[PDB]
């Protein structure tokens, strides 16, 4: 180890951790907790962002003097990469999207970009390089972004052999598309599920939990190389999810049954917002898409994380969509979601 | 200073910069000591 | 010695024309039209408002902004590291690491200060007998990073490069007074 | 070994003094949990309530008890009325604070630190 | 040329007086003039 | 002088530049490393030795109160010269 | 309170908090010209109390 | 060197608001009094104890 | 007559010395070590047993009219076995004069209120009580006045760090602010200043 | 005093103050911006004889 | 007629908005209110460039840190902040704010109050004479003029 990179405190803000990452897609939901968990124990994070410097600023603040850098880079300027890799032990691309646009496709931002990232983290002299694929990521999906997902997982191991690859399930958080999304379906005052939900299984996991997972990955020796699942401990039906939402926010839930065919045109017509859209036929797809079984794949527990449970963790999302009427009630009033094992 | 103009000096800067701020060409700061402990430097032989 | 605000009042005496002086007061508001007339007076006055960034407030030679490390004449630094600014400084802003130049000289390998912890006293330049850490006139040296604001030798050295020519005017001003 | 005490002439009666206040606690946490939009059950409120009472078990010294019981009416009061906030409430949980474990190892493993 | 001692002291005879005391000036109409002036335009606007 | 090192940092006049294999140069990209330009050893190297024709002279640097304080020094070595402790001057005795 | 705080300035170098009041009197004694001052301020600033 | 200024102390009567604002006017007049002779009898010499 | 000393004058020290024996004398029970300073200044003390009987009689005697309490301060002293000096300044408006009154506690040794004579010291012994430690008794409302509305310690005693043992920030996990033990970028230099030469021979302690 | 003989006449009237004569503004009557150099005096602890700090 | 360039105008036209009229808080702590208000003062009018203090941070564009931050009052510090609406800029004024300043080592302070909320634009004195705090509102003036959120949103 370079004199440098020693580690030296307690693991606090203003301590060293060794750690000189460069996080890809920093600025995302999943981001910022990887970020926090970074900087919360005293590592260096080189944050390279193509947006406004007006949407950095929580990060801004989640690092002590010097631990955060910023850079203005784009994925296709190959160079704004090799700037960023220079310096880095470790590589974290969360580079991800749940639509396409005019400008990029699904294939660029899941197979070319890491694998670009992956060629200079290899070039540049980095030790480890994590990747975050998807959990039901296999090249015979009916969605494209986890066929697409797989190829770029398979080019980044091509690439850097010693590639950490983590494979999650939905995750749910505050700044969420999962729970948020299907909060907010009641504002079409009913709930369209394929199959009425049933026939499909979801294992979500708490962000937290992924963050710290990567972030102890980082620096954890037996896990170059290998495939990770990070998954909650409880499977639920699609149905049982909803409702236990719909309790949680203290709506209304009017579920009836809806065809693919015609929810996945609903999603191509909200898809086409020029802005972010509320949903997508890719979206539509991963959803009623089952939950893979762990498999024998390793995990949070493996990584040194006890995942946490929805349970606890639903209200701190879900308080924000209740009204008035319903805020203060507590979190025992809401009937649990059958749990399942299939 | 057209009538009482300063005094020369070599080192006094002949262009006047204004806040760089938020730009390259700004400060960065940095540690202007050299490395204090010095760490042994193994051999480049084996034992053998 | 001692006087009253409100206590000047005496017994009352009244007659028909100071109570109609008061009903005359209280009807038509003669107090308060005295008040738009003030006001009306500073409608018709120059304004004290000066015309920001191009014509300024002014100042005095002992104004205490920036910092900066001067040099003598010749290009030497003035700074011999005998720590009184550090030892002084009550917000504890000043960091120094000395060492023997290879001329053999005393000088300084680390000359840091926080201004986010200076207070801009002035304890430094007049701790200082060689008047070389002085508190400069720039009080337009904001910035957008917390980073920037943690200055080192070279930064002081560029700014004492930078403003000798109104540093030492001020200080040939001041310097009797001292 | 002969001194004033401050309230409890021996340590039965500073023990039912601090039953009442495990009584006060016990009744308030479901109050501020609903007040304070506490994101936690009644149930861990309790356990940590009795954590933080067991976490002074040790004492044996009256007035220490007294000045304990005191204290704890103080936060009471700033509970109940909510002069406190749910930041101040959840610092009680340390819910950021990485645990160092108290396996000699990773102790050496990690610094200096004993 | 010399050196005397110089130092900002006030001038020879002081400075001139300061006033210090309200002035609040004393102004307007006697009161029945203004009575006088309002019952005027009543009446003359009624007529 | 302002030399670079193999890593292209600038070696300021306390002879500091980081290794080229250590992260801390991250904060020196897309910025820049700030050195003064001006060393002052080259600096006073470059001043020339002021003669004297008394064994003891003083030195208050310039300007009286606005240089430093007075010392005296010894000039009875031929060979060596007599420099201040404050500033650099550099004295010599004239006659030897 | 401007002028004042130029006044101030003057004496100190710093418009509000002035370490200038030190044991055993000042550190700096006045400049000149700075009693004029406060005296064309003092003649004045009467008007101003009369006018609030 | 208060005793060798003359000035005055405003005092109210019913311990109001009104009182206590006419008070602080009054205080600020006779800080006016007291810095005219402040000004006018100032006495040369030096600012800090000669004591080093 | 000398421009740098200060001027002293006796008929002070005689008034205060003359008025310490009346109280020393008037208030035995109570009354401990009457001194009076080089400047003039009169010093009470007193067993704590004795501080509403004291105040009061300061407070309602005639030729004691000390009916403002200035000012109410604690003293750490960690070397005597009860560190609190207490100290009740005081002022009387009929003789234009002040008194200083001193108690001494500890940790678990409070001391009464005198929220009954002088109102004015409710929250100066709230203060003492968040500042180091003292409780009194029979005061209407004793809680925290200044500390945060969680801090457990009392900072003003000697033996608390200057910066404290916890520190501040929020997490965006969370979305809080929270409470993290203290981790300082630049730590306080400590620096000893005592000269190793005696400074005042008059305050030299015999061994 | 850029003001033209019927403002000021309008203001004092408004006022009923002689403003002209008492103006917010510094116009030339303020002491100074360059003022010659200054010759400090000295306390009377400067002299070279019955000056010893052990009186004093 | 490009989309890219007809989006540079509108941005500056956006930022043009947002930046002529600046809101701040009526938030000081410590001293530095009082260089704040100076700066509201005839002297150096606010008012003058747009600036307007609305009391309610629901009404509110930025909030300058004016003074000391304790450790008692960083949560009602936050709230605020997250009260404010996006676009919401933060200017810290002040040596107590950007890291503790004199009171850096104290139990009762935040070492800066970027630690709570994050800045962008520090203001440094004890206290920042009004003029630099003005300079620090133009500097933000100008950020603001270089944010090219729209041309991102068209890039993406
Ligand atoms: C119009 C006349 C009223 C305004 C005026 O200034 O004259 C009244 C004149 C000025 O009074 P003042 O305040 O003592 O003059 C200030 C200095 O003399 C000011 O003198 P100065 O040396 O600073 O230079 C002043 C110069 C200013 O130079 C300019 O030309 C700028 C004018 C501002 C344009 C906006 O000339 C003027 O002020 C002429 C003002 C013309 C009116 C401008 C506003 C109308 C805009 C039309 C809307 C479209 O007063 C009178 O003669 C009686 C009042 C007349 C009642 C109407
Ligand atoms: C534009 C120019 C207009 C200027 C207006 C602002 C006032 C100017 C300053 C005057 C001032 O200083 O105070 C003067 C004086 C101040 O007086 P004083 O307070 O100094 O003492 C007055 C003495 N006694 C009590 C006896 C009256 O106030 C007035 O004169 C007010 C007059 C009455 C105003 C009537 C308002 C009602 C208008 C509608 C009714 C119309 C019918 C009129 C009936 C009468
Ligand atoms: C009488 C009242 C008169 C006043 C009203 C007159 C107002 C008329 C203003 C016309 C200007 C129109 C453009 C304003 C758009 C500003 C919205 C905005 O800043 O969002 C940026 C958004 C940001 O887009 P984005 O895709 O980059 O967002 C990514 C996600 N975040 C933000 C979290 C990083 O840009 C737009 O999408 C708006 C496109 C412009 C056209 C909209 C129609
Ligand atoms: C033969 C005749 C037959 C006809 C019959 C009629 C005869 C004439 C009678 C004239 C009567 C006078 C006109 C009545 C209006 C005034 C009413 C009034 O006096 O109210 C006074 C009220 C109390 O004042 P106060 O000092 O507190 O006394 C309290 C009592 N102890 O305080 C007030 O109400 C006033 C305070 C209001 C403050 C608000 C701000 C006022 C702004 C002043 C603007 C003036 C400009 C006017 C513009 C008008 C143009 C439309
Ligand atoms: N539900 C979930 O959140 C799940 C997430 N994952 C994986 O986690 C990763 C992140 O999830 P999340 O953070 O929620 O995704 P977000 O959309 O929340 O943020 C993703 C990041 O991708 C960056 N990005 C996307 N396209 C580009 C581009 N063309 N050029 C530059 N930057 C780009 C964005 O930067 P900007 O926003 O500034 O453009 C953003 O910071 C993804 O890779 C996803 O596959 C896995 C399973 C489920
Ligand atoms: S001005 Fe005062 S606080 Fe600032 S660096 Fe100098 S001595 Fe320290
Ligand atoms: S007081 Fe002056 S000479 Fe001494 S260390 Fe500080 S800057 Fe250098
Ligand atoms: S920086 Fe100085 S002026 Fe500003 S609040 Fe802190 S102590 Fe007061
Ligand atoms: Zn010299």
């Amino acid at each position: 180890l370079h004199h440098a990179v020693i580690p030296h405190g307690k693991g606090g803000r203003s301590s060293v951790s060794g750690v000189v990452a460069t996080v890809f897609g920093a600025t995302g939901f999943l981001g910022r907790y990887v970020v926090n968990h970074l900087g919360r124990m005293g590592s260096q994070v080189i944050i390279p962002y193509r947006c406004d410097v007006y949407d950095i600023m929580h990060l801004r603040l989640m690092g002590d003097l010097g631990q955060l850098t910023f850079l203005e880079w784009d994925a296709r300027d190959k160079d704004s990469i090799r700037k960023a890799v220079q310096h880095s032990n470790v590589v974290i691309n969360l580079i991800g999207r749940e639509w396409e646009t005019r400008n990029f496709d699904f294939e660029d931002v899941f197979v070319n970009i890491p694998r670009a990232i992956a060629q200079a983290s290899k070039e540049a002299g980095v030790e480890r390089f994590i990747h975050v694929s998807h959990l039901n990521a296999s090249m015979k999906s009916s969605s494209k972004s986890l066929r697409s997902k797989a190829v770029g997982e398979k080019e980044v191991r091509s690439v850097f052999p010693e590639a950490i690859i983590i494979r999650p399930s939905d995750i749910f958080g505050r700044e969420d598309r999962f729970l948020n999304h299907f909060a907010n379906y009641r504002w079409f005052l009913a709930v369209p599920l394929v199959s009425l939900g049933f026939k499909t299984v979801k294992q979500p996991v708490y962000v937290a939990d992924v963050s710290k997972g990567i972030v102890n990955a980082t620096k954890d020796p037996d896990a170059v190389g290998k495939t990770f699942a990070f998954t909650g401990p409880n499977r639920y039906l699609l149905f049982h999810l909803v409702k236990y939402i719909f309790g949680m926010t203290h709506r209304t839930f009017i579920p009836y049954p809806l065809p693919l065919f015609v929810y996945s045109w609903i999603g191509k017509l909200f898809g086409l917002s020029p802005f972010e859209p509320w949903t997508t036929k890719d979206k539509v797809e991963r959803i009623h898409i089952s939950d893979v079984m762990p498999t024998d794949l390793p995990g949070l527990e493996d990584l040194g994380v006890q995942p946490t449970p929805l349970e606890l963790k639903s209200i701190e999302v879900l308080r924000r969509h209740r009204t008035y009427r319903w805020l203060s009630s507590e979190i025992e009033e809401t009937k649990p979601a059958k749990t399942v094992n299939y | 200073p057209t009538t009482n103009p300063p005094t020369a000096r070599k080192f006094i800067w002949t262009n006047h910069k204004f806040n760089v701020s938020a730009t390259p060409e700004q400060y960065v700061p940095y540690s202007t000591t050299r490395k204090k402990i010095h760490e042994w430097v193994p051999p480049s032989t084996p034992y053998k | 010695t001692y006087k009253y605000v409100n206590k000047k009042e005496q017994e009352s005496e009244v007659d028909m024309k100071s109570a109609t002086d008061n009903a005359a007061r209280i009807l038509m508001w003669t107090e308060l039209i005295r008040g738009l007339g003030m006001t009306l007076s500073y409608l018709f006055r120059e304004p004290a408002t000066i015309n920001y960034p191009f014509e300024k407030g002014p100042l005095s030679p002992r104004f205490r902004g920036e910092h900066a490390l001067r040099r003598y004449p010749s290009g030497e630094e003035r700074c011999i590291a005998c720590k009184l600014c550090e030892a002084i400084c009550p917000a504890q802003a000043i960091t120094i690491e000395a060492e023997p130049r290879a001329d053999g000289s005393r000088r300084t390998t680390r000359y840091d200060i926080d201004m986010t912890k200076c207070i801009y006293c002035g304890f430094c330049q007049e701790a200082c007998p060689v008047d070389a850490i002085v508190e400069g006139p720039n009080f337009e040296f904001s910035t957008e990073t917390h980073e920037e604001l943690l200055y080192n030798k070279e930064k002081l050295l560029n700014n004492g490069d930078k403003w000798e020519a109104e540093i030492a005017a001020n200080i040939q001003a001041d310097y009797l007074y001292r | 070994t002969s001194v004033k005490p401050i309230f409890s002439r021996d340590l039965n009666e500073a023990k039912r003094r601090v039953r009442e206040l495990y009584r006060a606690w016990y009744r308030e946490v479901p109050n501020t949990v609903h007040l304070m939009q506490l994101d936690i059950t009644v149930k861990q409120g309790r356990d940590k309530v009795r954590e933080m009472f067991m976490k002074n078990a040790h004492v044996t010294d009256p007035r220490v008890v007294d000045l304990l019981v005191i204290k704890g009416k103080m936060e009471l009061q700033e509970t109940i009325k909510v002069w406190k906030q749910r930041t101040h409430v959840m610092r009680f949980f340390h819910e950021t604070e990485t645990p160092r474990p108290k396996d000699f190892l990773s102790k050496f493993y990690m610094g200096h630190d004993p | 040329a010399a050196s005397k001692v110089k130092q900002d002291m006030p001038p020879p005879g002081g400075y001139g007086p300061i006033d210090y005391k309200r002035n609040l000036p004393r102004r307007g109409l006697s009161g029945y003039s203004m009575f006088a002036v309002g019952i005027g335009a009543l009446i003359f606007g009624y007529w | 002088g302002v030399q670079v090192s193999p890593s292209g940092e600038k070696i300021t006049h306390t002879g500091q530049v980081y290794d080229e294999k250590d992260y801390r140069r991250v904060r020196f990209v897309d910025r820049q490393k700030e050195v003064n330009e001006n060393f002052a050893i080259d600096l006073i190297a470059q001043q020339p030795v002021n003669e004297v024709e008394h064994r003891i002279i003083a030195c208050d640097g310039g300007g009286g109160a606005l240089g430093h304080p007075k010392v005296y020094i010894n000039l009875d070595k031929e060979t060596k010269t007599g420099t201040c402790g404050y500033c650099g001057l550099q004295f010599k005795q004239h006659h030897h | 309170r401007e002028k004042m705080f130029e006044f101030y300035e003057r004496v100190s170098g710093a418009r509000m908090h002035a370490a200038y009041i030190r044991p055993g009197g000042v550190h700096q004694d006045l400049p000149l010209g700075l009693l004029d001052d406060i005296y064309e301020f003092s003649k004045n600033f009467s008007l101003r109390i009369d006018e609030v | 060197v208060y005793d060798q200024v003359e000035f005055d102390v405003p005092i109210g009567s019913r311990g109001d608001c009104y009182d206590r604002y006419l008070c602080r006017v009054e205080e600020m007049r006779q800080s006016l009094r007291i810095i005219e002779q402040c000004l006018n009898k100032m006495p040369p010499g030096e600012i800090k104890v000669d004591d080093a | 007559k000398r421009p740098t000393v200060r001027p002293r004058s006796d008929v002070t020290h005689k008034q205060l010395s003359a008025f310490g024996e009346y109280v020393a004398e008037i208030l035995p029970k109570y009354v401990q070590q009457v001194q009076v300073s080089c400047l003039d200044e009169l010093e009470i003390c007193i067993h704590p047993d004795g501080v509403i009987p004291t105040l009061t009689f300061l407070r309602d005697h005639t030729n004691a009219q000390f009916k403002s309490l200035a000012d109410l301060t604690a003293v750490d002293v960690p070397t005597r076995q009860n560190r609190f000096e207490i100290v009740y300044n005081l002022l009387s408006l009929r003789f234009n004069s002040r008194i200083r009154v001193k108690t001494y506690a500890d940790e678990l040794t409070p001391i009464d209120s005198i929220v009954s004579v002088h109102i004015a010291a409710n929250w100066y012994e709230r203060e003492v009580w968040d500042m180091f430690g003292v409780f009194f008794f029979n005061h209407p409302d004793l809680r925290r006045i200044l500390t945060d509305y969680g801090f457990e310690g009392h900072p003003f005693r000697k033996d608390f760090p200057l910066t404290g043992y916890v520190e501040l920030r929020y997490d965006d996990e969370v979305k809080r602010v929270v409470a993290e033990p203290v981790e300082l970028a630049q730590e306080f230099r400590k620096f000893d200043l005592n000269s190793p030469w005696e400074a005042f021979p008059a305050y030299r302690q015999p061994p | 005093a850029s003001a033209t003989r019927v403002i000021q006449k309008l203001r004092n009237w408004a006022s009923g103050q002689d403003l002209q004569a008492k103006l917010q503004l510094r116009y030339q009557e303020i002491a100074k911006r360059t003022q010659p150099p200054p010759k400090l005096p000295v306390g009377p602890s400067h002299k070279l004889s019955n000056n010893y700090y052990c009186t004093r | 007629s490009r989309a890219e360039y007809v989006v540079t105008k509108l941005d500056d036209l956006i930022n043009w908005a947002r930046r002529s009229s600046l809101w701040p808080m009526t938030f000081g702590l410590a001293c530095c209110a009082v260089e704040m208000m100076h700066m509201a003062a005839p002297r150096y009018d606010m008012d003058r460039f747009g600036v307007v203090f609305r009391a309610s941070p629901r009404q509110a564009d930025v909030m300058i840190v004016a003074g000391t931050l304790t450790n008692k009052m960083a949560p009602a510090l936050r709230k605020v902040y997250d009260q404010m609406p996006e676009p919401r800029y933060v200017v810290s004024m002040g040596s107590c704010a950007n890291g503790g300043g004199y009171y850096h080592y104290s139990y009762s302070v935040v070492r800066g109050c970027d630690r709570i909320v994050p800045v962008d634009i520090y203001v440094p004195g004890c206290p920042p004479t009004a003029e630099a705090l003005l300079y620090g509102i133009l500097q933000l003036q100008r950020k603001i003029k270089r944010e090219q959120k729209l041309k991102i949103w068209y890039r993406r």
